[PDB]
């Protein structure tokens, strides 16, 4: 017949082939198509949706919905900070298992901007300001909010709106950056401080809470798919 | 902007604090067409003996709520004329509009999440174990909610952080959801058609979609406010449509 | 006859300038109340500079996302026993036992697609004190049998004739099988959580069992032979393409227990730190 | 003879490939990896008044 | 030669495949082809062709004529149902090797709409009629006339025309059903009743007796071929 | 040059939608005694909505209802014996021992097609006391004989010269061997049935065996050799294609007996219930 | 050079494919799977004068 | 299928060969090119830059 | 169907060749051997103003 050389890569089996191949049912004639809603077609429909963030993640509450919840109340604490992180989508505990985190573990790089979403749960006569900021890498923590006023920041101001946005835009030497974050690809900090204090008036409560949702924006992508590891197994049948 | 109007049937709802309304998926309801049915009889289209605002039993918001849930359909299966129609079909179809009321005064302070999860396939507190219906639904009074974990034979395992099905409750606004925050709204509102993998299903064995509230932040208050709160749901089903006229089953 | 097909790329967004601003719009004051998500970029709340960005949403697709292989059944058989049953290996057809891919699957409540299937086959001596012969090289059977045909007793039964059901005969030393299979389901999608029963009454069986049905395989030594035994593990890989997915649903989060229910021990939302303002110092001499 | 000529994936800052199909089902083909399609409005903005996004979301 | 690349499925033995192959009989010459009466092109042409249903297999009779023929009889006995059967084209031993249910044995889907003919084969001078319904799943089957009624029925009057064709239309949540019905894919049942008795006048015989026909309509087909369980042998040579 | 060849797609009728009715038109009414089957749809009897149906009858056609292998032969054969018969395999060629491939081609009168032929073998070692020994691969030949031809006397005999033969030579370890064979019939379509004799006497032979006619088929191992003796097994599959049947047939109901008669033993029509009216109770709480 | 393209099997609610004949018998040639006539008629209407199936079928 | 005959040089590996084999990552989607000063297009480039000769090569 | 051809390296004092590429991505393609471009100016002439060479190059 047609004289043929075979070269390297025969008759091996590579998990990422894309070949033709035999059908073991031919001519089965498959069911018609229906529209169903809420089809998906790409993977960053879904981490584009927001979801809650559990920042008081401390010893005793991490299986109450107490975990969810920033404290706040009335007074003078303007030299407490309110709360504080680190930005590292897919490794630190605060943003591991939501939806985006959730998704970037099935990938090594990522790459674009993440947005914040305040929202106050006090009641309808409580007034207070408050200043959110991020701090790009290259120094430690703010420990004032002279300190924080210096970077990239909002003021936010209670009322009939009651979310605000804080949005973190890509500031890095690199087009992507890890999954896996080490020092040479961190990516900042993030803080909150009273700008004024709240206010309340008689027969209310003094104590209140803030909720805290994340998602990513629009100019956001991943690459080099990964296994998870946060599922496992010990023996087949699981 | 804040006021809405809703009529079905010879039923109408106002609201004068509402946010807006969710369509699930952007998808309103509608009747099933001709180049996507399998059934070959008549449907029956009853048109407006059924497809209208039914209102269930309320609950008490207390300090330390952990959350209800309810099933539908089998929530509507004693409701009118809704109810007599399941019972003489073998096959079913609809959409529905949800409406939750929950008011209180500008001294309270609380926030809920009210969602509609289709097909939640639920897991028993004994592991080696299988549920049963009693403790999936209990037709027009609400199942709750628990503290911690749960024990015991033949109960759901209903601990709120995993919502009963193995997941993080934070991750629950994948599906479609509002918020009730009582210093901007007391009414929650969503549009839900129909969602399934085939075109009609018979409507006593299977649960299309369930709906939660859960607080996330609890009630308070101070010192002579008042303490009663009661939570409301309102549903009303949209182009309903019955296939298979037999005698009436029984459960 | 030659067609050119078009491919269409698909960028991410470019950011745009923008300069200070003092007026009454507010793009970042919103109200999550609504269930509605906030669409603002960087370029609604500081000053931007002009960026054309090249990156591409390609590997987040879904079909470049779930057209791999993996495991999902393992299984041992032997040339010779005293049981009759070890003699061939047999299961029911699911992707429910390899933790991986069906937490992969389950991102989604329903599914369509076609599936290109592989077999890996390897064999071993067994543990016995006089060794030493030359055996020649052995023969495999794999056998699908749909819902309603008959099942094989022994290793002899008359149903390996395999007249109608389709088989695959392969011998060891050269690449590993492999076929491809449509969308076989009587409903218009796969479907993987069911929040229903299979009796009317609402008793029965509960949740995924009731509508998978989708049969068994079969697989055996053709020999019939070695007087010393051997033993032979199988194992079978899945590969989806051409597919479809509806209403997406919260990543899985605690452990699987077993293959047929979605139970569960209840789990934490996630790990511990110091307090709710702690912050690890890297930048020290 | 039936073959498809399309371009291949490259960077950023000859190019195409050719398919035969040899079988007579279309699923012994190989998967559709260069089709990509968005619509993220349906899981973000599933409302049914459009919300500007300059103005208040309310009053 | 050429370069080229092995991939998995080389040479394994598909009983299903379609290949060319070389010929061991070079330009051999065929006989040729006769235009032979009664050419098949689709077992769906077999299927719709009535054939008798043995509705009457009770123990004692399941080796003589006796049982294809349905009792009926005169005077009062409108309290007594004439006959009843699920729909099980292919399960049930009503229906199970008849010409359509052993067809649809080779297959595993089956769909479509199914009809029964019922021949009168009294005397000429007997009068009478009937009720014959069917049932969707969902229910117990009906006990009296008075819930019989409420399905899908017709009632049959008996005179010069002898057969008389109830259809059973196709009525499911899913466009196919399994061959090997279970509860998940039931399809309901048939009963017969008297609708007002039988009258005859003197000198003739009191007893008659109904025969059954089944055959399928013009939206039927099956799909998913498999091995029928009926034919089996201990041994080659058989 | 490129051809386009058109596929004509077949699929059901549609049901159309129908409403109230009062009149003379009596549809439902007919009679079974002129050997006529009633055309009546549903639409006729019931109110009906109208459906576009998308169902194929594709996977009911003669064509793909028969194309697929079956198993027709096994037999087996040494390497080293003391019959000197038993050291090759032989048979005559039909399609009447294996019961599943029969009972399906006899749903028809008379059939005509080509064939795809495939040999599936395999080997193994005679159980004796003293094992151990490398053996070089196989080589096994099959011939076969058209009726006339002379017949092998043993292993070693000269009409395995093959010279006009067609023959077959395979080694074990590679793909089963395969070839296509034409139809091959002395009339214009084969005959499944003959209700007739071989003897103008109208004695003789009666039945099948009056007509085929169509060869034989001899296997040996070609190396001759092996002191430790050895056993192989070779089995035959059939696959037709190019098909046309005429003249339909009530499937078979009684077991088989032997390969050349139809012959039976009396059967049932069907198993048992309690009455006329029983109905199994499926809705109990 | 002697190729046959056709379209595939597909479902309904780039799809074709390409043949080369390679020896000189037709015999050798795959199955024709995808031919589909049907005419019940010869079975189930096997009658001398039509019968209209509105009308009654005797008298 | 199509009836074929293999040449010597058949499953041999050629550390100077030059053919195409598949990808162990389909669909990935690599770094944009950025325009570095400096690129080399051939190595006698670099032997026409003068370098400093050690003509004085002795003991010490 | 999506073929190059081009010409083989030759001597100086039939020859042409073709080429189909079989994969999805560009990374599979073969090496790029037969391109010959330099600009040696830029390590051997990196000065601001010209130097013409039959010209001092001060003064
Ligand atoms: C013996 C040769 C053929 C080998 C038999 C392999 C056929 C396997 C049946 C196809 C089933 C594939 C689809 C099933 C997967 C489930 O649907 C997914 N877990 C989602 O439901
Ligand atoms: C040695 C290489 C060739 C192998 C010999 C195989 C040739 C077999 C002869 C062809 C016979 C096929 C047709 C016979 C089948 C019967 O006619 C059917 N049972 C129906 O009559």
């Amino acid at each position: 017949g047609l004289p043929v050389m075979n070269t390297p890569g025969s008759n091996q089996f590579l998990t990422s082939d894309d070949f033709q191949s035999p059908s073991a049912m031919p001519q089965f004639d498959v069911t018609p198509e229906l529209n169903i809603p809420g089809e998906v077609q790409n993977l960053m429909e879904i981490a584009e949706v927001d979801s809650v963030v559990p920042v008081n993640n401390v010893e005793g509450k991490l299986d109450t919905m107490e975990i969810y919840r920033i404290p706040v109340q009335s007074g003078n604490h303007q030299s407490s900070q309110v709360f504080g992180f680190q930005v590292q989508p897919g490794l630190d505990n605060v943003f591991k298992h939501t939806l985006l985190g959730e998704i970037l573990n099935y990938y090594a790089h990522w790459s674009g901007s993440i947005k914040l979403t305040f929202v106050f749960c006090g009641s309808a006569m409580a007034t207070g300001k408050f200043l959110l900021a991020y701090a790009p890498p290259g120094a430690n923590a703010p420990k004032s909010r002279k300190d924080a006023m210096l970077g990239t920041h909002i003021i936010w101001d209670v009322g009939l709106q009651s979310s605000c946005v804080l949005c973190i835009p890509w500031i890095s030497q690199t087009h992507y950056r890890l999954v896996q974050q080490d020092e040479y690809t961190s990516a900042g900090n993030v803080t909150c401080w009273y700008q004024t204090g709240i206010v309340v008036p008689a027969g209310t409560p003094t104590s209140c809470s803030i909720m805290c949702f994340v998602s990513a924006c629009n100019d956001f992508s991943v690459r080099l798919l990964k296994d998870t590891p946060f599922i496992e197994q010990s023996a087949l049948l699981q | 902007d804040r006021v809405r109007s809703i009529t079905l049937g010879n039923s109408t709802i106002t609201t004068q604090e509402s946010a807006n309304v969710v369509v699930a998926y952007g998808r309103w309801p509608e009747y099933l067409k001709d180049n996507e049915a399998t059934a070959e009889d008549q449907p029956t289209q009853p048109d407006v003996a059924t497809c209208r605002f039914y209102t269930l039993e309320s609950v008490t918001w207390e300090r330390d709520s952990p959350g209800w849930w309810w099933k539908f359909p089998d929530a509507l299966k004693d409701m009118g004329l809704f109810g007599q129609n399941m019972y003489y079909h073998y096959l079913g179809r609809a959409g529905y509009t949800i409406h939750v009321q929950c008011n209180a005064s500008k001294f309270h302070q609380g926030c809920l999440m009210v969602v509609c999860v289709p097909e939640a396939e639920m897991g028993c507190s004994q592991v080696d174990g299988t549920v049963n219906e009693h403790s999936l639904s209990e037709g027009e009074t609400a199942k709750k909610f628990a503290s911690t974990s749960t024990n015991g034979t033949n109960t759901v395992q209903s601990i709120v952080t995993n919502a009963g099905m193995g997941v993080g409750v934070g991750n629950l606004t994948i599906f479609p959801h509002q918020w009730i925050n009582l210093r901007t709204n007391n009414c929650a509102t969503i549009v839900m058609p129909y969602i399934n993998n085939v075109p009609m299903d018979n409507m006593f064995r299977h649960h299309n979609f369930t709906l939660m509230i859960i607080p996330f932040v609890p009630l308070d208050y101070s010192s002579d406010s008042s303490t009663y709160v009661p939570i409301t749901v309102t549903v009303a089903p949209m182009c309903a449509e019955y296939n298979g006229l037999r005698l009436a089953t029984s459960l | 006859v030659v067609e050119a097909v078009e491919n269409a790329v698909a960028r991410v967004a470019d950011t745009i300038s923008s300069g200070p601003s003092n007026s009454q719009a507010v793009p970042a004051l919103t109200a999550v109340e609504t269930g509605h998500t906030s669409q603002v970029t960087p370029s609604d709340t500081i000053q931007t500079r002009h960026v054309r960005n090249y990156h591409s949403r390609s590997e987040s697709s879904i079909e470049n996302f779930l057209c791999r292989s993996a495991c999902v059944y393992m299984g041992e058989y032997h040339t010779t026993n005293t049981d009759t049953s070890k003699l061939f290996a047999s299961w029911t057809i699911n992707a429910r036992r390899m933790v991986q891919m069906r937490r992969k699957l389950e991102l989604f409540t329903y599914v369509r697609f076609d599936m290109e299937v592989t077999f890996v086959i390897t064999s071993k001596q067994d543990q016995g004190t006089q060794l030493g012969q030359d055996m020649p090289p052995l023969t495999h059977q794999i056998m699908y049998i749909p819902p309603g045909g008959p099942i094989p007793k022994s290793v002899t039964d008359y149903t390996w004739q395999t007249s109608t059901n389709p088989s695959i005969f392969w011998t060891e030393g050269n690449a590993p099988p492999r076929m491809s299979i449509p969308f076989i389901s009587i409903g218009n999608a796969y479907s993987n959580f069911y929040d229903g029963w299979s009796h009317f009454s609402q008793n029965g069986v509960y949740g995924y069992n009731t509508l998978n049905h989708m049969g068994q395989i079969y697989v055996r030594h053709v020999n019939g032979s070695s007087p010393l035994p051997m033993t032979s593990t199988v194992r079978m890989y899945f590969k989806p393409k051409h597919v479809k997915v509806w209403v997406p649903r919260p990543p899985r989060l605690c452990q699987y227990k077993n293959a047929s229910t979605v139970n569960f021990t209840p789990t934490n939302i996630t790990e511990k730190r110091q307090s709710i303002n702690y912050i690890p110092e890297t930048v020290k001499p | 003879m039936g073959a498809q000529v399309s371009t291949q994936k490259t960077g950023a800052h000859i190019i195409h490939y050719t398919n035969i199909n040899y079988y007579k089902d279309a699923a012994s083909n190989s998967a559709n990896r260069q089709d990509f399609s968005q619509d993220p409005g349906k899981f973000t903005e599933p409302v049914k008044d459009i919300m500007v996004k300059s103005l208040p979301a309310l009053n």
